[PDB]
């Protein structure tokens, strides 16, 4: 339940991660000064999908996918996971 | 050889051996180089 | 010039002697380790310098074409002397 | 008549290979990078497979360099990147291929060395 | 276009003006013989090797200097053209030595291969050969200048690449010599560089003189791990042995050479190995033992603590593998202290944005820079693949460089604005002519040292260079995709244990001093045991014996890089892999082995079984590490500063210094290279000419 | 020229050419390509469906009366979608010629037999199916001929190692010759012969 | 459609009735191998090994493939029968003075570098 760090996947120019780029964009400054000591890694993928990685105590970690997300949604996800939900 | 010696050398071997195998004379072969990796020796003190 | 290790064994001209805790020793027991004697480094470093009134030397080895390749050596350096390259031999410029 | 099979070529049951030889493997496919002590471009034309590096040891006899896997040797030569690709995955080795690198053109200007005002002039010839 | 029309023995060639003879030949494949040309060097035109015919045209023509005119007809393979190669290679070999049996270069020599190919098959020359003295230029590069062809290459390397001008001919005619004139040694990080250039024997290497012939060594393509530059290299291996280290070409990355501590420092491979595991007995001393017992004894000692208590180091050449392999293993005990010696600072976005801790602009970038700040740093022996490809585009673009920190020698001449860290606020400000340089530069580069970041200012370093990244993307608008902040490593495994998450520097080791640390192949000595409390289990997996295995209570055998299949990260953020070239010696083992083995030893067994699985692992981490050839990447330099302003970290009133200022302090940087004697002789050297 | 070089004939060219045009005119069916060598040596390259016909026709026409096989062998290029090329090498005694007929197939195309155009095929056929792989249809008698009984793999492939997979030694416990997988006391050392120069420009490829 | 011409088979059916018609024939034949080449094994050995060496390449789907690995399966028998084998290439099928080689990962790590 102890979430340690959090991995955001998003390729740099396909259709399906746009959403991902604006959210990275704009409110990844406001989510990472909520967040100061959360390691919140920002890395690219080739074509496949758009992933979001959580990784809790012990090692264990959970992947959903961020594939044809908005902003919205993406802001959804992470506020759920960075809160007592799933 | 009597009437045409052969040419003398300082290395060539003044005395004849015949083939010495099956005896304690034998040629045994063995590699001519040296070890090529070096280990590292651990301190011989203790750390602490 | 053979020279035998702190065990007994004899070192070749290439410096290689077994290990006393190596286990391949055991192969010269009851036999012999074949040794040449003749050390070619020690023959050659008896070999006089030859004394030359010129700035370039041939050497071919002695023999004609029972030798090595002819080279020419130079002999600027009065510090050093010119070494063949194939057979070792060693030459000068008449100095002091 | 034709008989029109429809699945992928795959002969590994028909080349006698051991099972550790075919699943085990590493396949590499390149074209060899010219050998920086020769200009000659000659050797960097064709694509080249070779396998994976395995044990080398030596002889208690002799010193000599012993080994144990029977590929260490084989080189096979294309003449495209596509048929080595096509014989590997027929053969089922799994493989890795990198692109052929080739050298940019390039500007040469020998009245450049005699530059009024640029830094390629040179001090000497 | 603005092409023009030539012809190759009657084929239509298109070609750019100003393209010469040569190149519009090898435009249709073939290769003109060549001993003076060098496509990476000034155009000389001496060897006259190149003569070819011109249709129509009486006299031959030097192809490698001459521009080809419209409507030309190169006939290369005419009786002239043949008739003038075999001239050529006659006067070539005229006063040539005698010397190919006793010759290095035999096998792999050009004036062999081109006789062969193009010259006669005898000799009617029927006086005396010409003899010449040697030169000492070092313990590098071993001289016979008998062997010499005067092609003079190595002095236009050393004028043009090394920018050392300690090279050139004495005399004239026949009697012209190439030498220093004086007893003068060619001690550059780039110096052995002259033996692959030299077509003949004149110039070979030393360390490895006689050893092996070309055509028994077989050639493993590979990367060079001795800085974070990743050149591509090929290790020349005979029977199970590395012989020597040879420059792979890449065209982005270090062209086709490579630095002195790439090339000789592989004989450090063969000294202080670490062969078996080593406990410690009742005496307290370091004793061999087996697998089984070392990795019980750390798997019992790993079940005993947990969390906090657990802590890793990673040294300088740890490989992507054995790095998420080790993350993973302390991560299944609940532990996060995965640091690496090399510090970066974490304050702002710290290591979430991967282009804050990236050479954006990319080495082949800097053939595109109008002016570029360096900032702390000596690039000459920090990347000396990078400080040559600076002074390549400073020869040939004439490129503005100025400098931060101590004057330190370059090889080339740049504005040297002072040392003290004040500069940086004084041009962020506006106070500083290099403020308005840098506004109206059109692709301006800004750099910044990894080595200077090992401050305990480096925050506020950073924070003032993002600083005047950002004025200068708001004051000059926006050039489009051009990327102005760039960080240069010094350490292979730090852009990929950045990565993957391990935190830079180790603060973290310091704030909780944990009960079992884990030395993976860490010898900078950043932690001894009096940082750690008493009864401390201290691991260390490596290949060497160096200053962090004696303090260590269990040692773990590893592979150098040229033994195993290894990812590494460039400074770039280009992912590179290595192959193998012999296998590990004795009873070492391949590091994410030993990492997995020592998991499933105490239960805690990871999910992957093979390197594949490795490497989709590491992909699950970061995706990136799997693209072998990818250097691009998205830019995010806006939100990295925006997060940078949020702390006020004050500088220090202390005069950058590089950690290198010379020469000697170049050759030993790390484990490899210490053990090196090849890189002792070249201290030696450089500390007493004699 | 003169002293060192090889004499040419043209006549012998120009013989083998016009018979080459004539058996590519009579079966167009199956003939692709003619070809005359330098050194006057006539190649003809076939479909492989053509493999019967032609050889039965070079076999009993009265202009080619090619009646002895010479020789029947395959060559292994792994770079070619079809990887096996397979070479008819024949002999007329009655106009004092040769001529070579080749065709191709891979690891799963059965070629026809030709032991009812000539029984010297016989052998030749088992010894390409021993050797490379090459299945040929109704043989009479298709099996092994020069490897060990029950030995796998085919070893004239250019993809089949030099020493192979086992080895053979006689062990004690067992009182027989048993078969073990290969292991080398000195590994044969590959040689990197060729030049990087080019040495032929007649044969230049056009840089793709 | 391919275009692929075949060598007995038109499909997997006649691959398979192939398959089995050797099968039988190899099943008839071990018992006069055991004892002609008086082997110490017994015909219960025999069989089962004959069904490894069946069901190791069960996973074939091509039918030329199959009747290729027919064809080579009938030449093994041929030479069976006809006693052109001896008995070190029939024991040759049992490895019996080869070492088991482990499979598990830790085993192999321990004894070298393979993988
Ligand atoms: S440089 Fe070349 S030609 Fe001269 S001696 Fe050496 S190998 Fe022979
Ligand atoms: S040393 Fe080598 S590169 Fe320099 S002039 Fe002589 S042959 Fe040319
Ligand atoms: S290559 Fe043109 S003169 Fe030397
Ligand atoms: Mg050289
Ligand atoms: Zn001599």
């Amino acid at each position: 339940l102890g979430l340690r760090e959090i991995r955001i996947h998003l390729c740099q120019r396909s259709p399906g991660s746009q959403g991902v780029r604006d959210f990275i964009e704009k409110r990844y400054v406001e989510l990472k000064k909520a967040n100061p000591d959360l390691p919140i890694l920002i890395r690219e993928c080739s074509d496949v999908q758009p992933k979001l990685w959580a990784r809790y105590a012990f090692g264990q970690e959970k992947n959903v996918s961020l594939n044809n997300f908005s902003a919205d949604q993406v802001t959804r996800t992470l506020e759920n996971v960075l809160s007592g939900k799933a | 050889p009597t009437t045409k010696p052969p040419t003398a050398r300082k290395y060539i071997w003044t005395n004849h051996k015949f083939n010495v195998s099956g005896t304690p004379q034998q040629y045994v072969p063995y590699s001519t180089t040296r070890k090529k990796i070096q280990e590292w020796v651990p301190p011989s003190t203790p750390y602490k | 010039g053979v020279r035998t290790s702190p065990t007994g064994e004899k070192v070749t001209h290439t410096g290689q002697a077994y290990d006393d805790g190596d286990y391949r020793r055991v192969r010269f027991s009851d036999r012999q380790k074949e040794v040449n004697e003749n050390f070619a480094i020690d023959l050659i470093a008896e070999q006089p310098v030859s004394e030359v009134g010129s700035r370039v030397i041939s050497c071919d080895g002695g023999g004609g074409a029972l030798g090595h390749p002819r080279v020419y050596i130079n002999l600027d350096k009065e510090t050093k002397t010119g070494t063949c390259g194939y057979c070792g031999l060693q030459f000068r410029q008449p100095h002091h | 008549q034709l008989i029109a099979v429809d699945e992928k070529l795959d002969i590994t049951t028909l080349t006698g290979v051991p099972e550790e030889h075919i699943k085990t493997r590493k396949v590499r496919i390149f074209v060899p990078a010219r050998n920086n002590m020769q200009s000659g471009v000659n050797n960097t034309k064709k694509w080249k497979m070779e396998f994976d590096t395995r044990e080398r040891w030596e002889n208690p006899l002799m010193g000599w360099s012993s080994t144990a896997d029977p590929l260490s040797n084989l080189v096979l030569t294309f003449s495209t990147k596509e048929d080595a690709v096509a014989f590997a995955e027929k053969n089922g080795w799994s493989f890795d291929v990198e692109e052929r690198k080739v050298p940019k053109p390039k500007s040469k200007s020998y009245g450049a060395n005699f530059s009024w005002n640029k830094r390629t002039r040179v001090s000497t010839k | 276009s603005n092409l023009i029309e030539v012809f190759v023995d009657g084929q239509s060639v298109m070609v750019e003006p100003g393209t010469t003879v040569l190149q519009a030949c090898e435009k249709v494949g073939m290769q003109i013989p060549r001993f003076c040309y060098h496509e990476r060097l000034s155009v000389a035109g001496n060897c006259r090797m190149c003569l070819v015919e011109i249709e129509k045209a009486p006299k031959v023509v030097a192809a490698c200097a001459m521009p080809v005119m419209k409507g030309w007809n190169i006939l290369t393979n005419s009786e002239k053209s043949k008739k003038a190669r075999e001239g050529v290679m006659e006067f070539l070999l005229a006063n040539h030595p005698l010397d190919c049996p006793i010759c290095d270069q035999g096998g792999e020599c050009d004036l062999q291969d081109q006789s062969m190919m193009f010259g006669s098959d005898r000799s009617r020359f029927l006086e005396g050969k010409r003899a010449v003295e040697d030169k000492n230029i070092g313990p590098l590069v071993k001289t016979i200048m008998t062997r010499c062809i005067q092609c003079t290459r190595c002095i236009r390397f050393a004028s043009e690449i090394a920018g050392v001008d300690d090279l050139g001919t004495t005399g004239r005619g026949n009697d012209m010599q190439v030498g220093t004139y004086i007893e003068k040694m060619f001690m550059s990080e780039l110096s052995g560089n002259i033996i692959d250039i030299c077509p003949v024997g004149a110039l070979t290497s030393k360390p490895y003189a006689f050893t092996a012939r070309p055509w028994e060594t077989r050639k493993t393509e590979s990367i060079d791990v001795m800085d974070a530059v990743g050149s591509n290299i090929v290790v020349s291996t005979r029977t199970g042995e590395v012989m020597r280290i040879l420059p792979r070409m890449h065209e982005d990355i270090n062209e086709e050479w490579i630095s002195d501590k790439t090339r000789f420092a592989y004989d450090g491979l063969k000294r202080q190995r670490l062969t078996q595991p080593m406990i410690r007995n009742e005496k307290g001393l370091l004793t061999y033992t087996t697998w089984e017992d070392a990795l019980s004894r750390v798997a019992g000692m790993l079940q005993s603590f947990q969390g906090n208590d657990v802590a890793a180091i990673a040294g300088g050449l740890v490989d992507a593998e054995a790095l998420v392999a080790l993350k993973d293993l302390l991560n299944r005990v609940d532990s996060d202290s995965l640091c690496t010696e090399e510090v970066f600072p974490t304050a702002g976005a710290g290591t979430d944005l991967r282009s804050n801790y990236l050479l954006n602009t990319t080495i082949a970038g800097v053939e595109e820079a109008d002016v570029i700040l360096l900032v702390g740093t000596n690039p000459r022996f920090e990347a000396p693949l990078f400080n040559a490809r600076i002074r390549k585009s400073w020869l040939h673009n004439d490129l503005k460089v100025a400098l931060i920190g101590s004057p330190v020698d370059l090889t080339y001449r740049y504005d040297h604005l002072g040392d003290s860290p004040k500069i940086l606020q004084d041009i962020a400000s506006g106070n500083h002519p290099f403020s308005q340089i840098l506004k109206e530069a059109k692709k301006p580069m800004v750099v910044l040292g990894s080595s200077a970041l090992q401050r305990s200012d480096g925050t506020a370093i950073l924070a003032a260079v993002s600083n005047i990244a950002q004025n200068i993307r708001l004051s000059s608008g926006v050039t489009g995709d051009w990327k102005v902040m760039n960080i240069l490593h010094r350490i292979a495994s730090q852009v990929a244990a950045l990565d993957l998450g391990y935190k830079p520097g180790v603060e973290a080791i310091r704030k909780n001093p944990p009960k079992v640390l884990f030395l993976l192949g860490a010898d900078g000595g950043c932690i001894t045991r009096q940082d750690l409390p008493k009864d401390c289990f201290i691991i260390y997996q490596g290949h060497h014996g160096d200053v962090g295995a004696p303090m260590a209570d269990v040692i773990l055998p590893g592979a150098a890089y040229t033994e195993k299949s290894a990812t590494y990260v460039n400074t770039e953020g280009r992912a590179q892999q290595t192959k193998v070239a012999v296998t590990p010696p004795g009873l070492a083992r391949e590091d994410w082995k030993i990492i997995r083995a020592l998991s499933e030893i105490a239960g805690m067994t990871l999910p992957y079984d093979t390197l594949d699985q490795v490497r989709s692992r590491l992909e699950e981490v970061s995706p990136n590490l799997v693209r072998y050839d990818d250097v691009e990447g998205a830019n995010y330099f806006q939100q990295a500063n925006e997060l940078s302003k949020l702390v006020n970290q004050q500088l220090l009133a202390d005069p950058l210094v590089p950690p290198q200022l010379t020469i000697k302090d170049f050759y030993m940087t790390d484990s490899i290279s210490r053990a090196s004697q090849t890189m002792a002789k070249c201290v030696k050297a450089v500390t007493e000419g004699i | 020229t003169r002293p060192t070089i090889r004499p040419r004939n043209d006549v012998v060219h120009k013989q083998l050419s016009a018979f080459g045009q004539y058996v590519a005119e009579i079966l167009p069916k199956y003939v692709q390509q003619v070809q005359v060598s330098c050194f006057n040596e006539l190649e003809i390259f076939i479909h492989p469906d053509g493999v019967i016909p032609v050889l039965t026709f070079l076999r009993d026409h009265t202009n080619a009366q090619f009646k002895s096989l010479a020789d029947l062998t395959a060559v292994d290029v792994p770079t070619r979608q079809n990887r096996f090329e397979i070479v008819y090498n024949l002999l007329s005694l009655r106009f004092n010629s040769r001529i070579r007929v080749k065709t191709y197939t891979d690891e799963l195309t059965p070629i026809e037999s030709s032991v009812t155009v000539y029984k010297a095929a016989n052998w030749y056929e088992r010894e390409i199916w021993d050797m490379f792989g090459v299945f040929f249809a109704n043989h009479p008698d298709l099996r092994r001929i020069l490897t060990d009984y029950g030995f796998e793999g085919h070893p004239f492939r250019k993809d089949f190692p030099l020493s192979g997979y086992v080895e053979l030694r006689y062990d004690d416990e067992v009182k027989r010759v048993v078969a073990e997988p290969v292991e080398l006391a000195q590994e044969f050392r590959k040689f990197d012969l060729n030049s990087p120069w080019e040495a032929f420009p007649a044969y230049r490829q056009p840089p793709e | 459609g391919t275009s692929v011409k075949p060598i007995f088979s038109r499909d997997m059916n006649e691959a398979k009735r192939r398959v089995r018609e050797l099968y039988r024939a190899w099943y008839r034949e071990v018992p006069n191998t055991v004892h002609l080449f008086q082997l110490d094994i017994s015909v219960k050995q025999g069989r089962d090994k004959v069904r490894e060496m069946f069901m190791k390449n069960a996973h074939v789907t091509d039918p030329r493939v199959v009747d290729l690995l027919v064809i080579k399966g009938k030449m093994e028998l041929e030479e069976t029968i006809n006693v052109w084998k001896q008995r070190t290439h029939i024991m040759r099928f049992f490895h019996e003075t080869e070492a088991p080689r482990p499979t598990d990962f830790l085993s192999k790590f321990y004894v070298g570098h393979d993988p």
